[PDB]
């Protein structure tokens, strides 16, 4: 139709097309349709027009399959791509077009929210791991980072806290659902496979979608698709919805442009970098926004995952990235081989808004220990095995870290009622490897419905539906608190004359092994 | 008359090339286009003529939907930006244009961004303590009224906590207008800032405001952030030359200045120096920091915030941006994760106004002592480390166990902070900041313990602090007493 | 035990400061290659365009 | 509406609600009334208590939250979060009618061990129940307490005294 | 001669924006010989010449305490001797903080005087035996 | 029909720039010169475009003895490599040229 030019010559991602003989105008940051063969059709930015006609373009699509002879079309319009709650439940090529498994056009480069459109964020969001939904709180908006070294559990965060919403979303009014959105900038295919498979078994996937930019993709498509991610967010979050959004990963973005800057001959900088890729990155993370209710109160919250180099978050990607995200939360390897697992390092993790958001009653247990693991810290480290001690810190702490340890995602009510009995001493008796049997006895289990003692009035675990009650009024009002102390003291006391007696009279090895099998089942479960 | 008409030549990202007919204007002036082509505002600056014919210029908005044959328009001028009490309470882009959605800016004349420093004959440098309240920035670094502040500190160590609690102290009981640049800092920042001062009354627009904000934050364009600066600037040197008044500039960054510096260099096609910055950095940095001085008209009081990226000092440009200021304030890393906040690092730090003649003898003779022992501290770490306390000279665990209790001393809570350390914020004064430094130097206090300097203010917090915890080890063991009888 | 986790961090920035200055070296003479090739001309190219 | 609502920036806003109230009465899913808070902060015209109300009303009378089902859906939870969205995010502080309806739900059904803690909140701020209400809430309460669905049966199941993972259903 | 490393950031600015090529840490090469040719025209004239004099008291800023920098080492290859001031010094306790071990003067007794000559003779002799000594806590 | 044939133009190292008189073939397409010139058989895939006609190929043997403007042929598509059970048991380079001496390879089809 246009026929602006024809492809000059080509260097791998990056290409160069030559002017027609009535050359016309062309404007700029505009996709061209590069005429492939008869029916295929490539698709390519342009990034700048030069004196001599000459234009500097990337590449996205059918490289391998394009030429140099071939025509060049023009489309007049930015890089756009097709958005709305029908793209919800599918997995897509960047460009929109679809990945098949076994109207509204909205814009991929965009300006983010000046202060007055934007907001302090004021609700939670929960990832259903009770180190974060703690101590480390996040506000539907507050982009947080993800940190630590390979195979860590820093995917598993983000895959977690995106199937806990489907057991909110339905129930509650979709206004206040939570929306999501996955790119995976340089994972393997299949990966991508097996998380699609676990949302669809879950039911996830009709409140997520997914965008797939793997290693074997080009870099102009991975530098593509976070932007088109946080295209597919910026409808939801100018339309008043919530959504979230994640980043696996951004090293490998800075990485694809590398190769493109390189290819270009750009001038690099400190760790072969060019230098604009802190506003590469601030392009994409700015976009993210607790918009103000003058535009609707929607969100975009954003959890990045970064990948470090032997416990070094002095890396110059990891600290561009902490100097633009609202916090932290770092996954130590040493943890993660020591058996804890999420290997969350509260020393190094941090949330500098979501106390803000954090509810009153998750508020008040997440002071009481990060005190208690303020003091653990220390208390833990002084004696550097110089003398052992027997003190409720050490022991609340020990008591603790079972809880954390943790493999999927928990309900607000699980979360609050495992914490709130370390906090005030009930968990002290119990041993070490039975802190995962005595809160899935807690929690799915009720030993005084079971053994008859029905003294208690409404605190149960069976319904459910008390999480909110205790999350708009707290567990420590006067209609709460009382018969809340009666159900763990009854637990607790069942619990020590009935499971744990026989747990240290057990001392055949094959009651053992199979009570260490029940332990290890439990710690999945819970 | 009538105004000058150019084409585009070629666009390089957001440089662009325009062919002049008749002449080319001097550098610096801008030019603009219509919003009907571009779709907005976009206004151009020129700064480097190629050839004859031919103008470099860099654009401010985003160059999308800009094509090679727009006619650009000289204004005749260099980028203005408006001056008075109009611009007092309102928040500023690069181009001046007031974004805070309020109403249209009653400004009397405009003053252009660029500017020549003020001459010898007119600096006055007059050496003032400013007294903030903050414990470690009075003992080791004390602030100089007039004077330029430099808080260099990587990505979470806590110079934007440092930038809250010095406005909370100074600015509110300063009497004098401020100027605040966001430049390539979090968005969310200047939205809490803007809400701490609306709700301060800082910005009471029904009344008198003392404030004025201009951001290019980090979604603005490298453009905006070599360019927000200036415009700060010409906002002070208006109330520092015509009101003749004193006057606050908080900068957050120039880091970023200095890399959109460097992204545009890249595209201007400058050969680089060393690690990847621009070849005319040193430049770029003394005309912005000469212009920040004290005249016989007025001061201006600049806390100019640098990053350090990887967390390293011979980074070449804080290395330069040292040596042009008068409160060096290094932050460190290892310190904020040793639970010391804020994560000052007294040995690295430096100050100019640190002299007997401006502040008194005592207040010295203190921090000398304080450096000297904390250097020794440093010197027997390399041996507490490998072997251990108990491998030690008397002598030495003695200065080991007062080091350190000086340096938990150091830490203490911030009003700002409260929200992490859940503890409210001390303002100790100078001569109650002193005596205590010289009661735990002159080893007055030493059985005291070590942790009850840990996140506290003055010696009666201190002595609090100690009773309450002697309170509570000997409550918890009468308690451990009882349990053991009744087991 | 401190020993180790001494020497694990001495051998980590020793391989950190190796890499930077081989990476240093490396753009200092791809800036001087570039700057050489700013130096050479375009030449002219001349051919029969009706 | 002589008082004038303003905004945390100070900006004015527009108590001019009704057109929007009556959008939400007129509905016949209570997901659609959601949909028009939606499209009325959008217009700078915040929500009431009186539309709030007329929410909790709408989610009370409605059959289901959409044409086609959903699994988990809870009336309940939409009217409690909906409260958290009051209380938390906006200010304002829910009023007799706002527990008036909530009881109602939690009547309608079935629960009654929540409908304990919902009397004991009305009175902890103060709040008078409906006689009609919580007699039926108590008669429900009689009920399971009689027939014995006062719990599930799971949780009366007897536990097994041996160790096993496929025991304890995990 | 306030310092000369801005001094080579400008030449290097100078010759980088004349697209001169760059050299080891960007410098154009021969700053080497700029500051030759700055210093050797320092010098004790001959009583030819007046017997006339200039001395030259260069300055150089240094990172972490290093004497590998480019220009720290071409200046040193240059100038005769150096008054080096520690850091560690500094925040040590003394002021001037000069660090003996890498300070020294290639002149010696010719420059100084006939009544400096027998007490610096006797102070190099007493240093460098303290030299020894001193890193022992006073025990004796 | 008939196959395109490209002319050399300069050769640096492993590299070989490739003029041709019509449109350039795809990207890592083969490009095949006689044994007879080199000495021995003598493949050049192309990896990277400079204008309307050239060709940058990297070539996977020595480019010793080979001339200026030597012709050219294109394969038509990429190596083409042997495929099946008759490739088991035997040895082959990137081209799918046997080393191992055991006489030639007995297959079907030949994949790229
Ligand atoms: N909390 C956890 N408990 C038990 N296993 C875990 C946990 N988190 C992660 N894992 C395991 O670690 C392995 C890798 O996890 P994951 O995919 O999250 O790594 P990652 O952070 O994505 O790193 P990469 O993306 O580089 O592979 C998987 O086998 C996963 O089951
Ligand atoms: N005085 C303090 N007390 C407690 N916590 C602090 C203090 N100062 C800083 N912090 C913590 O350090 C982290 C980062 O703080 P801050 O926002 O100042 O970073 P920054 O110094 O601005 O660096 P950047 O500007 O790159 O984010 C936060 O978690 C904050 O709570
Ligand atoms: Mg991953
Ligand atoms: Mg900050």
């Amino acid at each position: 139709k246009q026929k602006i030019g024809f492809v000059h010559g080509i260097d791998g991602t990056i290409a160069t097309i030559a002017p027609a003989a009535s050359k016309v105008t062309v404007p700029y940051n505009t996709v061209l349709e590069i005429a492939v063969s008869a029916t295929n059709i490539a698709n390519a930015l342009v990034f700048n027009l030069e004196k001599d006609g000459s234009i500097g373009v990337i590449l996205l699509d059918n490289i391998s399959e394009v030429r140099s002879g071939q025509d060049v079309y023009a489309t007049g319009s930015l890089l756009k791509i097709p958005v709305g709650f029908h793209m919800l439940g599918k997995i897509i090529n960047p460009l929109g077009k679809e990945i098949p498994t076994g109207t509204k056009l909205g814009l991929v480069e965009e300006m983010a929210p000046n202060i007055v459109s934007r907001q302090p964020v004021n609700y939670n969001l929960l990832t259903g791991y009770k180190v974060i939904d703690t101590l480390i709180p996040v506000g539907r908006g507050q982009r947080e980072l993800i940190l630590g070294d390979r195979q860590t559990g820093k995917t598993s965060i983000a895959l977690s806290t995106i199937l806990n919403q489907t057991k909110v979303n339905n129930e509650i009014l979709s206004k206040n659902n939570v929306l999501s959105v996955y790119v995976s900038i340089g994972q393997r295919c299949s990966n991508v496979a097996r998380i699609h498979r676990l949302l669809t078994e879950y039911d996830a996937m009709k409140y997520c979608t997914i965008v797939a930019a793997t290693a074997a993709d080009p870099a102009g498509l991975q530098y593509l698709a976070p932007y088109a991610g946080t295209t597919l967010g910026e409808e939801f979050r100018n339309s008043g919805r919530h959504i979230l959004l994640v980043y696996d990963d951004l090293s490998k973005q800075a990485v694809s442009y590398r190769q493109i800057s390189l290819l270009l001959r750009r001038p690099p900088g400190r760790e072969a970098y060019p230098g604009d890729v802190f506003y590469l990155h601030s392009r994409l993370l700015e976009r993210s926004a607790m918009m103000s209710p003058q535009k609707g109160s929607g969100s975009l919250t954003s959890l990045p995952i970064v990948e470090t180099l032997s416990n070094d978050v002095t890396a110059y990607i990891v600290t561009n990235v902490i100097s633009i995200t609202d916090g932290q939360i770092y996954l130590d390897a040493k943890l993660f081989t020591g058996g804890q697992r999420p290997a969350v390092n509260i020393g190094l993790s941090v949330s500098r808004v979501g106390s803000s958001a954090q509810n009153k009653a998750m508020k008040k247990v997440g002071g009481a220990l990060k005190m208690l693991m303020g003091e653990y810290r220390k208390m833990a480290g002084e004696q550097t095995s110089g003398s052992q001690n027997v003190s409720p810190v050490m022991i609340r702490g020990a008591r603790c870290l079972q809880l954390f340890n943790q493999k999927g995602p928990s309900y607000f009510m699980d979360a609050i009622v495992a914490l709130y009995a370390v906090t005030n001493g009930y968990m002290d008796d119990v041993k070490l490897q039975y802190s995962k049997f005595y809160e899935f006895l807690l929690l799915n289990k009720d030993l005084p419905v079971l053994y008859g003692q029905v003294n208690n009035k409404y605190f149960y675990m069976y319904n459910k539906n008390l999480n909110y009650f205790i999350r708009y009024f707290g567990l420590n009002h006067e209609i709460l608190e009382p018969e809340l102390k009666k159900y763990i003291e009854i637990h607790t006391n069942l619990f020590l004359d009935n499971y744990q007696s026989r747990m240290n009279e057990l001392k055949s090895d094959e009651d053992l092994v199979q009570l260490k099998n029940l332990l290890y089942a439990c710690k999945r479960t819970v | 008359d009538v105004k000058q008409v150019g084409y585009v030549q070629q666009i390089i990202g957001a440089v662009v090339d325009v062919t002049f007919t008749d002449s080319v204007p001097p550098v610096l002036t801008a030019l603009t286009v219509d919003a009907k082509e571009t779709g907005t505002l976009l206004t151009m600056e020129i700064v480097q003529h190629l050839d004859t014919k031919t103008a470099r210029c860099i654009c401010m908005s985003s160059t999308d939907m800009l094509r090679l044959r727009t006619p650009v328009v000289n204004t005749g001028s260099q980028i203005t930006v408006p001056v008075g009490e109009a611009t007092l309470g309102r928040i500023f882009n690069v181009m001046g244009d007031a974004i805070d959605q309020r109403g249209p800016v009653k400004n009397k004349v405009r003053w252009p961004i660029h500017r020549k420093a003020p001459t010898l004959a007119e600096q006055s440098g007059k050496d003032e303590v400013l007294v903030t309240g903050i414990k470690v920035i009075d003992l080791i670094l004390p602030y100089c009224k007039g004077g330029k502040i430099g808080l260099f500190g990587g990505a979470g160590v806590g110079k934007t906590v440092i930038i809250m609690e010095l406005i909370n102290n100074v600015a509110k009981g300063h009497g004098g207008y401020s100027v605040f640049a966001g430049v390539g800092e979090r968005t969310r920042e200047g939205t809490d800032l803007y809400l701490e001062m609306m709700g301060s009354k800082v910005i009471d627009l029904q009344g008198d405001s003392k404030c004025v904000l201009v951001y290019g934050q980090m979604n603005e364009p490298p453009g905006a952030r070599a360019r927000v600066a200036q415009t700060a600037l010409t906002m002070a040197e208006y109330f520092r030359d015509e009101a003749g008044q004193d006057v606050l500039l908080f900068v957050d960054n120039v880091f970023r200045f200095t890399q959109a510096n460097s992204e545009v260099s890249a595209l201007l096609g400058r050969i680089p120096a060393a690690v990847g910055y621009q070849p005319t950095l040193a430049e770029d940095l003394g005309m912005l920091q000469e212009r920040i001085t004290s005249t016989v008209k007025g001061s201006i009081t600049s806390v100019q915030a640098v990053y350090v990226p990887a967390d390293d000092i011979t980074d070449p440009a804080p290395a330069t941006t040292f040596s042009h200021l008068d409160a060096t304030t290094v932050l460190s890393r290892s310190v904020a994760e040793a639970g010391i906040y804020p994560a000052v690092e007294p040995l690295e730090c430096a100050s100019r106004i640190m002299d007997p003649d401006a502040i008194d003898v005592n207040h010295y003779n203190v921090a000398m002592d304080i450096v000297e022992m904390l250097t020794k501290y440093k010197e027997l770490q390399d041996i507490i480390a490998v072997l251990g306390i108990d491998e030690l000279s008397e002598e030495d665990k003695l200065i080991v166990d007062r080091a350190r209790k000086v340096a938990k001393f150091m830490s203490q809570p911030f009003a700002v902070a409260e929200v992490f350390t859940g503890m409210k914020g001390y303002y100790v004064q100078l001569e109650d900041c002193v005596s205590d430094f010289g009661s735990l130097l002159m080893g007055q206090c030493d059985n005291i313990p070590e942790m009850a300097f840990y996140m506290v203010g003055g010696l009666d917090s201190v002595k609090e602090k100690a009773a309450k915890m002697a309170a509570e080890a000997a409550a918890m063991r009468e308690r451990a007493r009882k349990a053991a009888e009744a087991k | 035990g401190n020993i180790t986790g001494l020497m694990q961090l001495a051998d980590y920035t020793y391989n950190k400061t190796r890499k930077e200055l081989i990476t240093a070296e490396l753009l200092e003479i791809i800036g001087t290659m570039t700057a050489m090739h700013a130096g050479k001309k375009v030449g002219l190219k001349k051919t029969e365009f009706w | 509406a002589g008082g004038k609502r303003y905004d945390l920036f100070g900006y004015e806003v527009s108590v001019a609600t009704g057109p929007f109230i009556e959008e939400i009465k007129k509905a016949q899913f209570y997901d659609d009334a959601g949909e028009v808070i939606v499209k009325m902060n959008l217009a700078n015209t915040p929500p009431d208590l009186q539309t709030y109300n007329a929410v909790l009303e709408r989610i009370l009378n409605c059959k289901s939250k959409r044409s086609q089902p959903v699994k988990g859906e809870n009336k309940f939870a939409a009217m409690m979060d909906i409260l958290e969205e009051m209380d938390a995010r906006s200010g304002i502080k829910p009023n007799a009618e706002s527990w008036g309806y909530v009881l109602k739900e939690l009547v309608q059904a079935g629960d009654f061990r929540l409908g304990w803690v919902c009397i004991a909140g009305m009175k902890s701020l103060g709040i008078t129940p409906d006689q009609a209400l919580v007699d039926a809430n108590e008669a429900n309460a009689a009920k399971a307490k009689a027939a014995g669905t006062d719990f599930p049966a799971y949780l009366k199941k007897a536990a097994p005294e041996s160790f096993d993972t496929k025991a304890w259903g995990i």
